[PDB]
């Protein structure tokens, strides 16, 4: 039983709300508001199929209101990515399972 | 002509399934047993990375001329095997168990036998 | 100072590469562009097998 | 046209050999992406974000030209001072070693003694020194230190 | 806010500064650039221009240099010079 | 001939015919180059910002989806085979 | 976030708002405004009705500027992410 009974098939269908955080580079203060709003957000928008667009779009007009005129984050399976940042305005966090987040503030 | 192949690689002991990928990285064919099209996607995105990486190393990073892969087996935990040959401007991925493995998949089955003839029955048994 | 414009576009790279004339979504595009591959692709097939 | 100006050969020699280094195919020009090869082939920064801090710093940048040279010019002079501590011996020696160095004698075991409560107060330190003393010539120098403490 | 080019130097093309004291303007602006870089010791060059307009021109000269920045100001007749030299626009105006 | 094999295909391209053209031999000669696509989107940052100067954020992978705040004109969008290289120029 | 300002306004004289006034319409004009020219422009507007006219301001992300102003009348401050400065002179 426990982790050996655990597969990953099953550990993927027994929790769909665990949260993890891979890379921080942003206020912990300023993380709480941000983590709060990405999960809220992609579970409204998921919809019968997750959409990568339809998640984005939603993210990138609530982060702009939230914090600044110009905010990227983009969401994929897997990427590999050059991004130059300003101090402070990048969180790096991927749900659970294959879905991976990036959100910076240029 | 080309149906009876996918027949045959089944009908060959301890293969699970076999992918076919492009040069430009569409997969031709896919197993039914293993998820078709979207595990064929994913499947043939990591192939040409490692194929293509490989293919670029032996010949510079080894400092060998004309030295070309011509298959790649790996070998990972529990039955999984992934031998991957290329002919002409295709490449395929082929995933095939143990012994162990083909006889505990062989369980499996009857055992979804078994619950199949159970459901039967109870449904005989609801009918009466 | 003029300030350089910011356009906002968000786009899914979920979908396999794929030819541009050809549609991922669409099933048919999908399934007409397989069936043109394979016309050669006979031989090659059980060759590999 | 040089004017009488000595300046360093250490430095100036290593940036024409990163230089040519890369710039080896002798295209005559160079980019944006070759100054970061060296870089990129010894490792000698983490990122491309050093190399390009004190680059940008200098003045400007482009696409490529040849002047990117600065790069590797500038690059040496990145370099600054290192310094680090290695090792708890050495200290304990000079500690003992007033004049600064292992060489002199019984003054240090003297400075022991003042407020010590160790056993065999002064024949015990006569013995140590002895011990310590592998040459005969009635002191400890450094190696004999480290043999005798390992 | 049609943008014109003078001698290399990118600025309003209906000039709000006079035409003599503009162009010498924009001259000394590029030799200081020239000498000094916008991106380090930025300060020192704005402060070098200031002082330069006091000696040719009326004093209480206001200059100030960005790469981004927005501003309305009043400013007399003929005293306000607007122009964008590569990626950075300096705007001075006589008080 | 590998170069004629991966034909590399823009879904979606907002930049001049000339640039994008120069921007299909970077993108097949980043490929060859870089053992690992870690490495690839590095080197296309790097070619990218010495050709123009300006920040420049890359990310390539088998699957994501990218909503972004770029200058205009300054986004091309191309992939070839599994690997997107995505390229917006932020002011 | 304004970790270094420059403050040069008169304390106790019954100018104490100047210092005041400029911190909390800057705020107040920059949020609504949204916009470097526009931030300028109310600025001055409402400092040049409390205080009288010469009143010149310039908001930018970025820049570098020396001028020349009246004693106790310049007041350097960062209104979060944006930079405002407002001065008079004559």
């Amino acid at each position: 039983k426990a982790v050996t009974d655990m597969d990953i098939n099953e550990l993927r269908k027994l929790m769909i709300g665990k949260a993890i955080i891979n890379s921080s580079d942003m206020q912990g203060d300023l993380l709480q508001e941000a983590q709060d709003v990405i999960q809220s957000g992609i579970e409204n928008n998921s919809a019968p199929v997750l959409n990568i667009e339809a998640a984005c779009k939603y993210i990138k007009e609530n982060l702009d209101k939230k914090f600044g005129p110009t905010w990227q984050c983009i969401i994929g399976e897997g990427y590999a990515y050059d991004v130059t940042v300003q101090n402070n305005t990048l969180l790096f966090m991927f749900y659970n399972g294959n879905l991976a987040v990036l959100i910076f503030k240029s | 002509n080309a149906d009876d192949q996918l027949k045959q690689l089944s009908a060959l002991e301890g293969a699970n399934g076999y992918v076919i990928f492009n040069e430009s990285g569409i997969p031709l064919k896919r197993h039914e047993k293993s998820i078709s099209h979207e595990k064929a996607v994913h499947i043939a995105a990591l192939v040409s990375d490692l194929w293509n990486v490989s293919k670029k190393v032996i010949q510079r990073d080894l400092k060998t001329p004309e030295n070309d892969i011509e298959v790649i087996r790996l070998r990972t935990k529990h039955s999984y095997e992934y031998i991957i040959t290329q002919s002409g401007d295709f490449t395929m991925l082929a995933i095939q168990l143990c012994g162990k493995a083909i006889e505990e998949a062989k369980k499996a089955a009857a055992a979804a036998a078994a619950a199949a003839v159970v459901q039967e029955e109870n449904k005989e048994k609801e009918k009466k | 100072t003029e300030r350089v414009k910011t356009g906002d576009r968000g786009m899914s790279h979920k979908e396999g590469g794929w030819p541009g004339n050809v549609d991922p979504n669409e099933a048919q595009e999908t399934g007409r562009f397989k069936k043109r591959i394979e016309k050669s692709f006979p031989q090659a097939v059980k060759d590999l097998k | 046209m040089a004017s009488e100006v000595m300046n360093l050969s250490e430095e100036d020699i290593q940036f024409c050999q990163k230089a040519f280094s890369d710039y080896d195919e002798d295209g005559l020009g160079a980019i944006k992406v070759s100054d970061l090869k060296l870089a990129l082939e010894n490792i000698g920064c983490s990122l491309s974000e050093n190399d390009l801090f004190k680059m940008i710093s200098e003045v400007d940048e482009k696409n490529t030209g040849l002047i990117k040279f600065s790069d590797f010019l500038n690059i040496y002079y990145k370099q600054k001072y290192a310094n680090l501590g290695d090792d708890d011996q050495d200290l304990v020696d000079a500690f003992v070693a007033m004049g600064g160095n292992a060489d002199t004698t019984g003054s240090v075991d003297a400075n022991r003694l003042i407020q010590i409560v160790k056993e065999e107060f002064e024949m015990t330190i006569d013995i140590v020194g002895l011990i310590r003393e592998i040459d005969k010539d009635g002191s400890g120098e450094i190696e004999y230190e480290e043999f005798k403490l390992l | 806010q049609q943008y014109k080019t003078f001698m290399g130097a990118r600025v309003l093309w209906p000039p709000e500064c006079a035409d003599d004291i503009l162009e010498g303007a924009i001259r000394e602006t590029q030799d200081a650039l020239k000498k000094f870089e916008i991106a380090r010791e930025g300060q020192k060059i704005a402060e070098h221009l200031k002082k330069y307009m006091d000696d040719h021109f009326d004093p209480y000269w206001h200059v100030f240099f960005g790469k981004n920045f927005g501003c309305q100001a009043v400013h007399n007749k003929n005293r306000f010079i607007y122009f964008y030299i590569e990626k950075t626009a300096f705007l001075m105006y006589q008080t | 001939s590998h170069l004629d094999k991966v034909q590399p295909v823009i879904k979606n391209s907002d930049m001049s015919v000339e640039m994008q053209k120069e921007v299909e031999e970077v993108a097949k000669k980043a490929i060859d180059y870089c053992n690992t696509d870690k490495e690839i989107a590095t080197f296309i940052k790097d070619d990218f910002r010495s050709r123009y100067h300006g920040t420049w954020h890359c990310i390539v992978g088998r699957n994501f989806g990218s909503f972004v705040t770029f200058e205009r004109s300054y986004y091309i969008y191309l992939y070839v085979g599994q690997l997107a290289i995505l390229l917006f120029k932020t002011g | 976030h304004a970790n270094e300002q420059i403050i040069d306004m008169p304390e106790n004289s019954e100018m104490k708002s100047m210092k005041n006034d400029a911190f909390s319409q800057a705020k107040f004009a920059v949020e609504n405004y949204k916009f470097e020219n526009k931030i300028s422009s109310h600025i001055k507007k409402f400092f040049d009705e409390k205080y009288g006219p010469n009143w010149h301001c310039v908001v930018g992300k970025h820049f570098n500027a020396y001028v020349s102003y009246d004693s106790k009348n310049f007041i350097f401050f960062y209104e979060g992410q944006l930079a405002i400065l407002l001065y008079r002179k004559g």
